[PDB]
This record gives structure tokens, sequence and C-alpha cells, in this order.
């Protein structure tokens, strides 16, 4: 009776005025809803689908049971075509509810088995969520935990590549955990990817948060941390003054093996690395990060290679497998050749007389490639300044204190 | 002479100092210009001292003339200037300064005048574009005389 | 007692005199320039939070 | 050229496509290009993706893995023995030709830069063609050879005025 | 305060000249790239601050 | 607009010149204009100046050139950055924080 | 005599060349005062809304 009046009150402020009534209509909706509203999507696309979709769709997630019987897959399909060519132009205002439904077909998808589809339709979401430079949007984390989950990085890059500036809230619909969440799985993308410099400015994000109590989602990135700083710098990059207090009270002393960790890193002496990785082991692999600490064994031994350079211009492969402490200069000669190879260090190898010769001389600063370079960094530094110029403006026309 | 050469506009100034104990009017429109460190506190401490006349040039109908037969052939001279290593040093002069100023600008903002930063920033900002300036001649060079070919 | 100013090259027998001098200047400039800014970008970074 | 076309198609069909798992020949063919672009990130992860159904059904994906496993440890040899051992015409094997001669070129310009003086036999076995073909190849190149030692020394090989005018533009204002 | 690179196979020490040009291009490319990082996560922390993105304590 | 000024004078005038030359060629070739084995040689002795400087040496230094030029101008770029980051900084720190 | 075109066809290259150069310069000193008078005005809108 009633859900027979409300999509005529639908249809009243469609190409009108104000939609506020609207949100106040998805934000009564029904309480006790029932299954007709099915039959009402039949007859709902009208214009663009509408709003009224999105509260219906939101309540069949709600329910916490079913959610559409054993033929779920149908309002799948039904979520789908409301987000590839319905998607809308108040959904500004109707966030709420539509980062609840990307949340909890997440959540849904999640609890089931396999989230690939989830990423390519959750793509669509975000992109007409956000503005022109994106916006930190809720949804961003979702995407990252699917790619995260149905083992795929490469299609959730473009919004991570991104330094989006403003987190999208609007009428709440935003939780300090989904930040977290967004950056501590977008690290361990990055990490997964072994691109490092990201990865590390992800974690370093996901630490600096503002914290009352300590999460897990703020531990493990901290940890994650340490390693990616091992493995990328000679050593544990210092985290912001402006971090919060409980990472140094309480998060520091939880991780304890990790400092442990960089404190041996710090003596260069592989074999100690390895008896403290055997040590914890136990502890590595409950964190479910064992690889990485491998990688910083094998940073460990590139670091210690790298430190011939500053020294040595003709070194013996015999005299770096028992400088490094490799065992052989057959070893040592696979080490040198795949660090040129990666771009790690500036060496030749000389097989005849079994010796390794250090350059240490990329570039003169004379190439075009540089001006090319010099001119993309500046034009990064023209953008930033350009950004910062737009807050100021914003903030000078706001009132005076 | 060295700001002369690398703004490519004259920079000169007349000036008349007041006699001991004589005290100047409101009129000192002080026109900015970037005053180093070294000089910076004998400037403040002398500037009210003395006024600045203004300046104007001339030249005889003669001078005239002949400047624009000169022209029919110094125009030579304007695509050949090579200014960006003419006056070097006072780049990097002005740089050496530059970067003692943002000490004292870091400074101002460490614990506790009004706001060297903003100096600092239009002093870097004016020998950066005079740089660039002398690059600019020197590409409208190559632009010109090198990318002909046969 | 920096009478001369070179070096010896022992295993070649000769004395390779000091005379490589180039705009040296700009480049150390540029270099305090640099150290500067990085602590100044610190500080400035550092005010909010 | 025309691989990396194919290779955002089946990028693209990667999610388009499924129904929750994507087509084994597609598989097969991102598995093979993921290996051509050197992204063993990428590869490792696919890998890991596919379902152990399409793993015990298609026993070819695991041939083609087999390629990314020597891939990632970097060992040449193995990679050239390992590209030639598996057939499937028209999807996978156009391809693994490309990779073949996209190896080739990889591990000749790695000993170009990597190496002053190498063992004629390590450069055969890093480029896959027998001693004999690759001494051939670099005498004829420019490489110096030297025979009883068996070494090989290889041989290491407005568009301006508006940037700057933008750059001014921004520091003056 | 030596300067040098040894050549363990011939046995000679060989002094070390610093590229100016090179190394003042080396640093001042690399904090140019340290400052953009700061910029990015000072932006951020300016977007948290304004959002009031913080973990509760309950 | 006041510094290459200059420049675009000079470069209109050489620009006159150029196309002068030009034209005797064109007239002398064409015909009726009285040809010159003499003016035209020297026309051709100034063709095959151009390009004034191609060698490899002159190439390192042009680009060691601009790129000092381009390292300045991104260092100035990072120090106006730096101000425009101060005064946001600034700002934000009265209207949307308690200091 | 017959090849006295290719010393015009040189000749034109870089008349053409100056005729590019000069355009530039044009184009580029307009974009300089484009930029700048925008700017001003900007500044002139931010300046009016201190009143407010």
């Amino acid at each position: 009776s009633a859900l027979e009046q409300f999509v005529n009150s639908v249809r009243q402020l469609s190409a009108q005025g104000q939609m506020t009534q609207l949100c106040e209509l998805i934000n009564k909706s029904g309480e006790l809803l029932a299954k007709n509203l099915s039959h009402l999507d039949t007859v709902l696309g009208a214009l663009d689908v509408q709003e009224h979709s999105l509260g219906v769709l939101a309540v069949l997630f709600v329910k916490f049971s079913m959610p559409s019987v054993p033929d779920f897959e149908t309002l799948f399909s039904q979520v789908q075509l409301f987000i590839s060519t319905c998607n809308g132009e108040h959904i500004r205002y109707a966030t709420d509810t539509f980062a609840g439904l990307c949340h909890q077909l997440t959540n849904a998808l999640v609890e089931r088995k396999q989230p690939l589809r989830g990423i390519g339709i959750l793509k669509q979401a975000i992109d007409k969520m956000q503005m022109n430079t994106n916006q930190l949007t809720s949804i961003h984390a979702d995407l990252c935990q699917l790619c995260l989950l149905a083992k795929c990085f490469k299609p959730a890059l473009p919004y991570l590549d991104v330094d989006m500036m403003d987190i999208c809230k609007e009428n709440g619909a935003y939780d300090a955990k989904h930040f977290l969440c967004y950056y501590y799985y977008g690290g361990m993308i990055y990490t997964g990817l072994k691109n490092f410099e990201r990865a590390l400015y992800f974690y370093e994000q996901a630490i600096t948060t503002p914290a009352m109590a300590v999460s897990h989602i703020m531990l493990e990135s901290y940890k994650k941390y340490i390693l990616v700083s091992l493995i990328l710098l000679g050593k544990v990059q210092q985290l912001p003054k402006y971090t919060s207090q409980i990472v140094g009270r309480f998060i520091k002393p939880l991780s304890n093996a990790y400092h442990e960790l960089a404190q041996v890193y710090s003596t260069n002496n592989p074999s100690e690395l390895r008896n403290l990785v055997n040590k914890h082991s136990e502890t590595f692999t409950r964190d479910n990060n064992m690889g990485l600490v491998k990688q910083c064994l094998s940073s460990l031994y590139k670091k210690n290679i790298q430190r011939l350079t500053k020294t040595f211009l003709t070194l013996s492969l015999q005299d770096m497998a028992s400088r490094v402490q490799l065992s052989g200069p057959q070893e040592a000669e696979k080490y040198v050749l795949h660090m040129i190879e990666d771009g790690e260090i500036f060496a030749s190898i000389n097989q005849k007389d079994g010796m390794v010769s250090f350059h240490d001389n990329p570039e003169k600063y004379n190439n075009p490639a540089m001006l090319h370079n010099i001119d993309q960094e500046m034009l990064k530094c023209i953008e930033l300044d350009e950004r910062l110029k737009a807050m100021d403006q914003e903030i000078t026309v706001n009132p005076q204190f | 002479p060295t700001r002369t050469i690398s703004a490519g506009k004259v920079n000169l100034g007349a000036f008349r100092t007041y006699p001991k104990g004589y005290k100047p009017p409101d009129e000192g429109p002080s026109e900015y210009q970037t005053i180093p460190l070294n000089k910076i506190e004998d400037f403040g401490v002398h500037c009210k001292q003395y006024y600045a006349l203004e300046v104007s040039y001339f030249k005889s109908s003669l001078d005239r003339k002949l400047l624009e037969l000169l022209w029919n052939k110094y125009w030579v001279n304007t695509l050949s200037s090579s200014s960006l290593l003419t006056n070097a040093d006072y780049t990097t002069g002005q740089v050496f300064d530059l970067s003692e100023k943002l000490e004292q600008s870091e400074a101002q903002l460490g614990r506790g005048s009004e706001d060297k930063l903003a100096k600092a920033t239009r002093d870097s900002c004016k020998t950066t574009i005079e740089a660039i300036h002398g690059l600019m001649s020197q590409v409208i060079k190559d632009k010109l005389f090198n990318q002909i070919n046969i | 007692d920096n009478t001369i100013h070179g070096r010896i090259d022992q295993v070649n027998q000769l004395l390779e005199l000091d005379h490589q001098k180039r705009g040296g200047a700009r480049y150390t400039a540029l270099d305090k320039w640099t150290n500067q800014l990085n602590s100044l970008n610190q500080a400035v970074v550092s005010k909010l939070a | 050229f025309s691989f990396k076309k194919l290779l955002d198609q089946c990028e693209n069909q990667e999610l388009e496509a499924p129904g929750g798992i994507a087509t084994p020949p597609v598989y097969g063919q991102l598995l093979a290009l993921y290996l051509l672009h050197n992204d063993m990130n990428n590869a490792r992860y696919l890998w890991k993706r596919i379902p152990p159904a399409i793993k015990s059904a298609n026993s070819e994906l695991g041939g083609i893995w087999s390629v990314g496993q020597r891939i990632w440890q970097r060992d040449f040899p193995g990679i050239y023995t390992t590209i030639n051992a598996h057939q499937w015409s028209e999807t996978v094997q156009p391809i693994m030709e490309a990779l073949r001669d996209a190896t080739r070129r990889r591990a000749f310009a790695l000993v170009s830069q990597a190496y002053t003086s190498i063992i004629a036999d390590d450069f055969a076995a890093f480029v896959g063609l027998p001693v004999e073909e690759a001494v051939k190849g670099i005498l004829e190149q420019g490489w110096q050879a030297d025979s009883t030692t068996r070494m090989v020394l290889p041989r290491k090989p407005e568009q301006q005025l508006a940037r700057l005018t933008d750059y001014v533009a921004f520091l003056e204002n | 305060l030596i300067s040098a690179r040894v050549d363990s196979h011939s046995k000679i020490l060989y002094a070390r000249d610093v590229d100016q040009r090179s190394t003042t291009f080396e640093k001042s490319l690399l904090m140019g790239k340290e400052f953009q990082r700061r910029a990015k996560a000072m932006m951020l922390r300016a977007a948290v601050l304004r959002n009031q993105i913080h973990v509760k304590s309950p | 607009a006041e510094h290459l000024i200059a420049q675009h004078s000079a470069i209109k005038m050489l620009h006159s010149r150029v196309k002068l030359i030009l034209e005797y060629v064109k007239a002398s070739e064409a015909g009726e204009v009285p040809f010159n084995h003499e003016i035209l040689r020297e026309a051709y002795a100034l063709c095959h100046c151009l390009p004034v400087l191609s060698t490899d040496k002159f190439k390192t230094d042009f680009y060691d050139q601009c790129n000092d030029v381009g390292l300045m101008a991104y260092l100035g770029t990072i120090t106006k950055t730096c101000n425009t980051m101060n005064q946001f900084v600034n700002k934000f720190n009265v209207l949307y924080d308690r200091q | 005599r017959q090849d006295l075109s290719a010393i015009a066809r040189t000749l034109q290259e870089w008349c053409v060349g100056c005729e590019v150069v000069l355009s530039g310069i044009e184009e580029q000193v307009s974009r300089a005062n484009q930029h700048k008078e925008q700017q001003l005005g900007l500044k002139q809108q931010i300046e009016s809304e201190v009143a407010n």
C-alpha cells in the first residue's frame, strides 16, 4: 500500500529542485521492507533507475539473511546494472547508503569465495563517487581488500598511484578503519609488486594516523614498515614526530622482534641475522610476513656488496665471497650479475682474471634525458604548488579567526 | 653592473644625504631590492639618512640618428650575447647569500623578522627568472642557427 | 708543504699537476642551497601537527 | 607491439567474461604475456589465482609456468630448455617464440653491459645458441674472441620555449 | 680522511676525485624527491585533520 | 614580454636580410635580373655555413648549460612551493585548527 | 646554374625557421601576458572577499 506511493514521490523530485526529502525517504525507507521491492524494481528505470534503487538494494544487503534466496546471482547482476550504465548524479548526497552498499557487497564476496569480478564493478562506483583529482572514498579500501584476496593487483594500481587529497565523507559514510585498511592493503599491494618506495610511503601514512587506541592494522603496517625500510633503505626510516604516542608506547615494544631484526641488521652480519630469523621464525610466520625477512637477509647481502664500491675498485671474486660471506666465487658472480641487471650496482665482471670492476658513474648530467627528467620533476612541483594555491584560496574565502 | 647584466635592465640609483640631525618627511616610496645579509644591517642603519632622486636619461639628435644606424649592424650582437657565462659568479654569489637567508628564515620558524621566507622566495624567484631568460636567449640561438641542416 | 700544486702517479712514474679548475664555485653554492632547502622543507612540514 | 594490445584485451576478458573464473586459453595467453614483459610479480600472482581444477585439466598451463620458475630463478639455459618443450599452436606457441627472441635480446644486452670478459661456453648457455653459432655471431658483430682460454671479450654499446615560459610564469606570477 | 679506491687485483691505491657536478645534481634531485614525499604526506595530514579522521579509544 | 623584444627585433632584422638575399637568388635563377658568379657564390658560401656548431663537444656543453639552468629552476620552484606550503599551513593552523 | 635552386631551398628552410621562431615569441609573450593579467584579476577577486 505505502510502497506503491513512494515511487510516485520519487518522480515528483525528478528533474526538479532539492532532493533532501529523497534523502529523508531513503533514511526512513520502510523499516520492515517486503519482497515487493523486487517487483517495484521492474518499473523503476524511468529516467536513470534513480536513487530509489539504491535504497532498495541497500535494504536488500542490510537483511543479514538470504540476501535474495539461492538466486542471489540475479541480485548481483542487478547491482552490476545499477553501477555500470545506470550510475547517477545525486550520489554525492546519497554517499552513506552507496558506500554502505559497496561495503556490504565486499563483505558478502569476502564471506563467500572468489571476489574477482567485484573489483571490476567496484572501480566504476569509485569512478562515479570521486570528483576529478580523486577523493579518498571508503570504497577505495574495499577494492584493495578484494584484489588482495583475489590475487590481481594489476587493475587496482590507477587508484593507488594517485596521491589523492581530501577524504570523501558526505553524511558521515566514513570510518578510520577504512583509511587504515586502504593504506595497509595498498602497502601490501605495492609490496607484492616489489614497488618498495610507494609501499614504504603507504605503511608510513597508515602509521601517522591519529589514534587513542592501538589497532592491529597499525601494528601489522608498522612491522611491514620496518621490513620494507630494511629492504629499500640501509636502515629503518624515521617516522614523523606527529605520529601517535601509542606507536612509540605500545606498538614499538609489541613488535620487539622487528627492532631486534634492525639491531642485528645494523651490525652488517648475515650469519647473526640468519640466527635471529631462525630464533623468532614462529613470530614472523605468525604475522604472515615470512618472505620479507628473507628479502631483508638478501638486501643485507646486497648492502654488504654495495659497501664494497665505497672502498674497492677492482676486487677478486674470492675476496668478495670471503668479505660478504657467500662461500665460493660462483655465488659472488651470481649476486653481482643480478645486482647489475636490477640496476643496484654499477660494476663489470672479468671472468678470465676472476675480478669485479666497480665503475660508479651512471651519468654526467649532460643528456637531454636529465632535461626531460628535471622538466617532469619541476612540473610535479608546479602541480603541488598549484594544489597548495587552491587550498590557500579555499581557506582565504572561509570565515576569519 | 652585475644586476644590470643579469636583468637586462640598467640598475642605477642617484642619492643625496640629509644634514646631521635633520629628519626626513613621510615620503619614501622605497622600490624593493634584494640586499645581501652581509650588507642588510648597514643598509638598515643608514637607509633614512639619505633620499633617492628621480633618474632620467637623454641623448642628442646625432646620438639618436647614430644609434638607429648602429642598430642596422648591432642587431648581430643581440643574437650572440652569451649572458649565462659572462657574469656567472653573480648568480652563484646570490645563491650563496640566498642559502644563509634561508638559514635565517628556517631559524625564524624554529622557535621565534616579519616573514623572512617570502623575502627569500622573491630573491630566489628573481635570480632563477634571470637564469631562465639567459637560457631563453641560448635556446633562441639554437633554434635559429643550429636547427637548419643542409 | 703546498709549494707544488699537484700529485704523483707512482705507477706510471709521473707528476700529475693541478690544472683542472672550472666553475666549482656554483656547485658549492647550489650544494648549500640544497642542504638548507632540505632542512627548511622538513621544518615547514613540521608545522602542521 | 601487437602483443601489448592482446595483453590489454586479455586483461579486459579477465574480468568482463566471468562468471567468477575466466577462460583457460585466455589464462594461458595472460601467463605467457606476463612472462613476455618480464613482469614476474604479475605472473606469480596470476598463477596462484588459477583454480586447481584448471591446473589439473590443462597441464599445458603448468608447462607455461615451468618456464616462469626458470625466469624467476634467472636460469637462462633452463629458460631456453623450457621454451622448447611444449606445443600449443595459434594460442601460446606464436608468443613463446617471441618470448625466446625477447630472452635472447635481454641476455645479449645483459652480457654486453655486465661482462668485460666471459667464458664462451657460459655466454653460449646465456644466449641458448651453441658455442660455434654464438662465437660466429659476436665476431660478425665486433666482440674480441680469444681461443685456448675460450674467452669472449664483449664491447659495450613551442617544444622548449613553452616549458620555460611556464616556469617563468610560475615564479613571476 | 683517505678518499681513495683500492685496486686489489694490481695492488694499487688510486685516489678518488669527486665529480662536483654529478654529486650536486644527485643530492639536489634526491632532495626534490624527499621534498615531494613530505609534501604528499602533509597534504594527507591536512586532509585527515580537516575531516577529523582518527581511531576512537572504545 | 620586455626581455624577448630586443631578440624579436634582432630576429626580424635577420629575417629581412635573409629574405632580401633569397629574393636576389630567385631573381638571378629565374632570369631578367643580371647573373653574377661572385654574389651567388658568396650566397652558396653563406648557405654552407649553416648549421653553426654541430660538434659533440658543443652538444655536451649546450646541454650542460641547459641542465644547470634546469636544476637551478627546479631548486627555485622548490623554494616557491616551500613558501606556498608555509602560507597554506600558517592559514590552516588558524581556520581548521586552534593553533 | 641548374642546382642554384638548392641554395634557395636552404635559404627558405632558414626563412621558415625564422618565421617559426618569431611566431613562437609572439605567442609565448602573449601567453606571458595572458597569465599575468588573469592572475592579477584572480588576486583582485580574492582581495574583494576580504571585505566580507
